[PDB]
C-alpha cells in the first residue's frame, strides 16, 4: 500500500467510492486498485530460452531430430543425474571437464532420430538426464587441455569423464582436431586390436572407409602393415581416402552399391578369405561379407539397424552385440577398456592417431548437424564447437551463459522435506524429483504409511539409492516443526520444502462451525507458516532451494460447500506471495483436477505425466502463482 | 489364408469386454490377445478343442497396435504353417503379430506354479499387501487404463512376486493379466510397449475348467515372479522373457492452460 | 573328490538353469562345453556370462544349424579336432 493507505471504515471517504462502483473484488495493492486476474502463458513461453551456466543437448520430443534443444544441465549442482541403481555400484574417480567441442558420432544420429530407444544402451544410463554424445575435447579443471570419451550427455559443456577415459592433446593439435580423434579410433582399435585380433600382414575389410570409424580403421590397419580392401560410396569418398592415405591404391577399393566385392575380393585373395571384416552394411552386403571370412578370420558386426531376428538373436545370446560396447566399456572402465585407453594414447604418440577432416557446427545449428550426420552425403566428422579455445595451453576456462530451455533439477548432497508427501500427487511428485537429483527424502504424514501402496513405493526408492525418511507427525506446532528439520538436516542441508498436505471437509458455509471451519486450514495456514518461519531461518534460508507450497483453482474459480479451503488456499497463496516480496524462493502450484493420482466445473482433469511437466515449468520461473486447468473445449456461447 | 477371426465390439457382443483395455485412451487389442488368436486357430487346424492343447509360442515379434473401435468389426487373418508352426496373424495387409506356435503332448511348463493350490498372501496385514485399487493406480500413472474386466490381479505382495489372478474363463483377460505381473515387475513412470515374448506356454489341461455359467464369484489362481528366469508364471499359462520398447505417452486431453495468478 | 553334489545337475530336464543361475549369483558361466540339444542348447547359452564362450560339440546339428554353418554364421567346432 502507497504512502495514502485507504481508510475503508464504515462511513469513510475511500469506501464510499468503492459502494458507488460496486465492484465485487477490490484489492489495493501496489497504491492502486485492482483485481486478481489469471493472465494466460503463451505455449511460446514454456520454451523459452534463457541463459544458463550448464547446458546439454537433449530432444523435446523422441524420434525427432528436429526438436532437439539445449536444456540446464544437472551439473550445476555438481553431479549427474542418473546415480540410481547401477550406476550407484562403479565408484568411478570423474574429473570435471569444461567441454570446448563435441563430436557427432552415428550412435547420438540414431537415438536422436528414433531409430534405437534409450534402453538398448547400458543400463547405467537408464535414469540419466541424456543420452547425445560420448566423446569431447575441453579442458579439465586443471586448466589442462584433454580430451576423452565419457558416459552421455557429452553433447554438454560440461562433463564429469573418468580419469581412466581422459587423453590429453598434445601441442601441435587444436581442440577442435582433438575433437575428433577419441571415439573413432577408440573404436577402430576395438573392432581390429581387440575384437578381431588382427595381426602384421593380415587381410582387412572394412565397410564405410570414408565414416569416421572407417578412416580409423584403415589408419589402424595401415599401422599394422595390412592388406585393407574398403567399400566406398562415389568416386569422391575414393579420392579423399587415396589422398588421405598414400599407401592405398585403386585396387585396395570396391563399391557399397553392389555385392560385386565379393568376387573381386576373393580372387584377390586367392581364396583365403579377409581375416577380419568391419561390417557396418546390411542384408545382402552382410551375407555377402562373412561369406569372404577366412577360416580363422573373425567378423566385427557395428551396424545399429540390426534386423528382428539379429535382435533375436542377440537376446538369445546366439551372437554378441558388439554396436554398444564401446559405450558400455565406458560404464565399467576395466581391464578391457584401459587394454583401448593405452592402444589410442599409443597411437597418439607414434602418430598413427591423427585428427579427422571435420565440419565445425555452432551450438545453435546442432539440428542441422545431425541432419547433416544423418544424410552422410559427404565424408568429415561434424563437431559441435561449445566454446572458443583460448590461445594460452593452460588456462582457466571463463565462465559464461548459454542459452538453454528450463529443466529443473534437485541437489542429491542436500535434504527435501516433503509435508504431506505419503499421499497420491506427494509420492508420485517424490519420485519425479528423484529422477531429477534428489537422494534425501523425509516424507511426512500424520500417520506414516499405512497402505501397501506406500509401503512399495518407498522400498523403491531406497533400493534405487534414495535415503528415505517418513514421519508420523503433523507439522503444527513449532516442535513438530523443529523436528521434521532435525531430521532433514542430520540428512543434509535443506534443499527444497514441499507441502503437499490437504484436508478437505466439504458442507455448506451456514452448517459449519469453528472445529469444522478451520479443517483445511491447518494444511494450509499452519503448516505454511510454521514451515515458511523455519525457512526464514538459518541454516535453512542460504541452503533452502525450493519451496512449493500446492494449491487449488478454488482461489480464482471458487467452488461450492469449500468456503474453508477457499479460504485456506487463498492465505496460503498470501504466504507465498510474502516470500516473494523478500526476494526469497517460492512456487505455488494451483491446480484444477489431476486424473492418474470427471468433468468438473466443465474442466477435464490433466494426466500426472503431464502435470509433472508443467510443474517443472512452475518451478522454473519467475511468477509465484500458476493455475494449470484443462478445458473440456474451448467455451461457444449459447 | 487360414482361420479369420472376427472380433464384434457391439453392445452386446460376448467380446466387448475388448474395449476395456485402453493405453492412453485409445483403445487396443491386448499384445497377449494374438497369442489367444493363433492358440484357437492351431487347435481349429488339428480339429481338436482348443481348451483341449497345449501349445508354445517362441519370439512373439509384436510389430503394430490393433486399434479396436467400439461399436465396429474388425477382420484379423491368422496363418500358420502347417509343420513348422510359424504364426502371423495379419490385419489386412499389415503384420500386427508374427512367432511360432508349437503344440505338444507333453510337458511344456516349466516352473511349478499350475500345482500351487492356495494363496501365500494369507493372514498379511493390510499395509504389506496391494489390493486391485492400488495395483491398477500404479499401472494407470503409466498409461495403461484397464476396466473391470482386465483387472485381475486381485492381491500381490509389495515385491509384487505373490499375487492372486483371477480366473473369469476369458483367455484374452487373462493372459493379460499375466503379463501385468511381468510389468508389476517393472516399477517406473515410462509407458512400455511389449515387443517380443520370448515364450509363452499356456496348458489349459492344468488350468481350472471355464467358470460354471452365470458364475458372480470367480476364483483367484496363485500366481509367480521369477526374477531369476524372468518367468510370470500363473495356473496353466507361464510368459517367459518379454521384452518392451519405451512409448511417448501421448495426451487424452488438449493441451492445458497455464495462466499467471497476478 | 573334488566335485560335491552341488556341482552336479540332471541332463533329463532344463532345471539347470535356476540352479546355475542361483549358484552363479546372475553371473553366469564362463565356458559352456555344449553337447545337449534343443532347449539344452538354449538354456545352456542363456548361462552365459558377458564374456562367456559357448562351445558348441554336438553332432546332431538341426537343419538351421547346418546353414549358419554354410553361411559362415558361425564356426563349426565338431570336426576341428579332425
Ligand atoms: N490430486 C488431485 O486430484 C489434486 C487436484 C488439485 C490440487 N491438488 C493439490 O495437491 C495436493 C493434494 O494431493 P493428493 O491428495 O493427491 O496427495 P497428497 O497431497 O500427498 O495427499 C494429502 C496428504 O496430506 C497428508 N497430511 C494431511 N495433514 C497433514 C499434516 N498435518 N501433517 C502432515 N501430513 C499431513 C496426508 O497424510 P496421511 O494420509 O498419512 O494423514 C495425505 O497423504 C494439495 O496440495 C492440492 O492443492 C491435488
Amino acid at each position: 500500500a502507497g504512502p495514502n493507505p485507504p481508510k475503508i471504515s464504515a462511513d469513510s471517504a475511500d469506501f464510499k467510492e468503492l459502494v458507488r462502483k460496486d465492484l465485487a473484488y477490490n484489492v489495493f495493492k501496489n497504491g492502486k486498485w485492482g483485481t486478481y486476474r489469471g493472465f494466460v502463458i503463451s505455449d511460446a513461453d514454456r520454451q523459452k530460452e534463457r541463459p544458463s551456466e550448464y547446458v546439454y543437448a537433449d530432444w523435446l520430443s523422441a524420434g525427432d531430430m528436429s526438436s532437439l534443444r539445449w536444456f540446464d544441465s544437472p551439473l550445476k549442482t555438481g553431479h549427474n543425474n542418473g546415480m540410481l541403481g547401477s550406476k550407484m555400484a562403479h565408484k568411478l574417480e570423474t574429473e570435471t571437464c569444461s567441454v570446448y567441442y563435441a563430436g557427432l558420432n552415428l550412435r547420438d544420429i540414431i537415438l536422436a532420430n528414433g531409430t534405437i530407444q534409450r534402453d538398448i544402451l547400458p543400463e547405467e544410463t537408464f535414469f540419466k538426464e541424456g543420452v547425445l554424445g560420448v566423446e569431447f575435447s575441453g579442458r579439465n579443471s586443471s586448466g589442462k587441455r584433454v580430451m576423452g570419451l565419457c558416459p552421455p550427455p557429452a553433447l554438454a559443456t560440461t562433463v564429469k569423464c573418468p580419469v581412466s577415459s581422459l587423453w590429453s592433446v598434445p601441442d601441435q593439435w587444436t581442440l577442435e582436431e582433438a575433437a575428433t580423434v577419441p571415439l573413432a579410433y577408440a573404436t577402430a582399435y576395438y573392432c581390429l586390436v581387440s575384437e578381431g585380433g588382427v595381426q602384421k600382414g593380415a587381410t582387412v575389410f572394412i565397410h564405410a572407409g570414408a565414416s569416421v570409424v572407417g578412416q580409423a580403421s584403415i589408419a589402424v590397419a595401415l599401422s599394422y602393415n595390412c592388406e585393407i580392401f574398403t567399400l566406398t560410396k562415389n568416386s569422391d569418398e575414393t579420392a579423399l581416402l587415396k589422398s588421405m592415405y598414400p599407401q592405398l591404391n585403386d585396387r585396395n577399393f570396391c563399391s557399397s552399391e553392389d555385392c560385386s566385392f565379393e568376387k573381386y575380393i576373393r580372387k584377390e585373395t586367392k581364396g583365403s578369405g579377409v581375416d577380419v571384416v568391419i561390417n557396418t552394411l546390411r542384408g545382402k552386403f552382410l551375407k555377402a561379407s562373412r561369406r569372404l571370412l577366412s577360416k580363422k578370420g573373425k567378423f566385427v558386426d557395428i551396424g545399429f539397424k540390426v534386423d528382428s531376428n539379429t535382435q533375436i538373436a542377440y537376446y538369445t545370446r546366439e551372437h554378441p552385440d558388439l554396436r554398444f560396447q564401446l559405450d558400455a566399456l565406458l560404464e565399467s572402465q576395466g581391464p578391457e577398456w584401459t587394454r583401448l585407453f593405452d592402444l589410442v594414447q599409443a597411437g597418439i604418440h607414434s602418430g598413427v592417431v591423427k585428427p579427422l577432416k571435420r565440419a565445425v557446427y555452432s551450438m545453435d545449428k546442432i539440428v542441422d548437424a545431425f541432419k547433416t550426420v544423418e544424410a552422410e552425403r559427404e565424408a568429415g566428422k561434424i563437431v559441435i564447437k561449445i566454446r572458443d579455445e583460448e590461445r594460452q595451453k593452460v588456462c582457466p576456462t571463463p565462465r559464461t551463459s548459454f542459452p538453454a530451455i528450463h529443466r529443473t533439477c534437485f541437489h542429491p548432497d542436500k535434504s527435501h522435506i516433503l509435508v504431506g508427501g505419503m499421499g497420491g500427487m506427494g509420492l508420485e511428485t517424490a519420485h519425479w524429483m528423484v529422477l531429477r537429483g534428489a537422494k534425501k527424502l523425509i516424507l511426512t504424514s500424520r500417520y506414516g504409511i499405512t497402505t501397501g501402496y506406500q509401503a512399495r513405493k518407498i522400498a523403491f526408492f531406497k533400493q534405487l539409492g534414495v535415503e528415505v525418511e517418513v514421519l508420523a507427525l503433523s507439522v503444527n506446532t513449532r516442535k513438530a516443526a523443529d523436528k521434521v528439520f532435525e531430521h532433514a538436516l542430520k540428512m543434509g542441508p535443506v534443499g527444497g520444502i514441499f507441502n503437499m498436505a490437504m484436508v478437505l471437509y466439504n458442507d455448506d458455509f451456514l452448517k459449519m462451525n469453528r472445529e469444522q471451519f478451520l479443517k483445511p486450514l491447518e494444511s494450509k495456514i499452519t503448516m505454511t507458516m510454521l514451515l515458511d518461519d523455519k525457512s526464514r531461518e538459518k541454516p535453512v534460508r542460504d541452503t533452502l532451494d525450493h519451496f512449493v507450497m500446492f494449491s487449488s483453482l478454488i482461489v480464482s474459480g471458487g467452488h461450492l460447500g469449500q468456503a474453508n479451503y477457499a479460504f485456506g488456499s487463498t492465505v496460503l497463496e498470501k504466504i507465498c506471495e510474502r516470500r516473494k516480496r523478500d526476494g526469497l524462493p517460492v512456487t505455488t502450484p494451483q491446480w484444477a483436477s489431476i486424473a492418474d493420482v470427471t468433468i468438473i466445473c466443465r474442466k477435464y482433469p490433466q494426466r500426472f505425466f503431464n502435470v509433472l511437466s508443467v510443474f517443472d515449468f512452475m518451478m522454473s520461473s519467475d511468477n509465484v502463482v500458476t493455475i494449470s486447468y484443462v478445458l473440456v473445449e474451448k467455451s461457444m456461447g449459447v | 489364408s487360414d482361420n479369420v477371426i472376427d472380433i464384434d465390439l457391439s453392445e452386446d457382443s460376448p467380446e466387448n469386454y475388448l474395449l476395456e483395455h485402453a493405453v492412453d485412451g485409445r483403445m487396443l487389442f491386448p499384445a497377449t490377445g494374438t497369442l489367444v488368436l493363433a492358440w484357437k486357430t492351431l487347435a481349429k487346424l488339428k480339429g481338436v478343442e482348443f481348451e483341449q492343447l497345449g501349445v508354445q509360442m517362441t519370439n512373439v515379434q509384436i510389430h503394430q497396435a490393433l486399434f479396436l473401435n467400439p461399436g465396429g468389426k474388425t477382420t484379423v487373418s491368422v496363418s500358420v504353417m502347417p509343420i513348422t508352426g510359424e504364426f502371423q496373424v495379419r490385419d489386412g495387409e499389415s503384420l500386427i503379430s508374427s512367432g511360432v506356435i508349437t503344440s505338444s503332448e507333453g510337458r511344456l511348463l516349466e516352473t511349478d506354479q499350475h500345482m500351487k493350490k492356495g494363496s501365500v498372501l494369507d493372514g498379511k496385514p493390510d499395509k504389506e499387501l496391494l489390493f486391485t485399487k492400488e495395483i491398477y493406480r500404479e499401472f494407470l500413472l503409466r498409461g495403461y487404463e484397464y476396466g473391470a474386466a482386465f483387472q485381475g490381479i486381485q492381491r500381490a505382495s509389495l515385491d509384487a512376486t505373490d499375487t492372486d489372478i483371477r480366473w473369469d474363463g476369458r483367455w484374452i483377460s487373462y493372459l493379460d493379466t499375466v503379463l501385468q505381473m511381468y510389468l508389476l515387475s517393472k516399477p517406473g513412470t515410462h509407458q512400455a510397449l511389449p515387443t517380443l515374448l520370448e515364450s509363452v506356454t499356456i496348458d489349459p489341461r492344468v488350468h481350472p475348467a471355464q467358470p460354471p455359467e452365470g458364475t458372480t464369484e470367480f476364483q483367484v489362481l496363485p500366481g509367480k515372479w521369477d526374477p531369476v528366469l524372468q518367468i510370470a508364471a500363473a495356473g496353466g499359462v507361464e510368459i517367459r522373457s518379454c521384452h518392451s520398447i519405451r512409448a511417448s505417452r501421448r495426451l487424452n486431453h488438449d493441451p492445458p492452460i497455464l495462466e499467471d495468478f497476478a
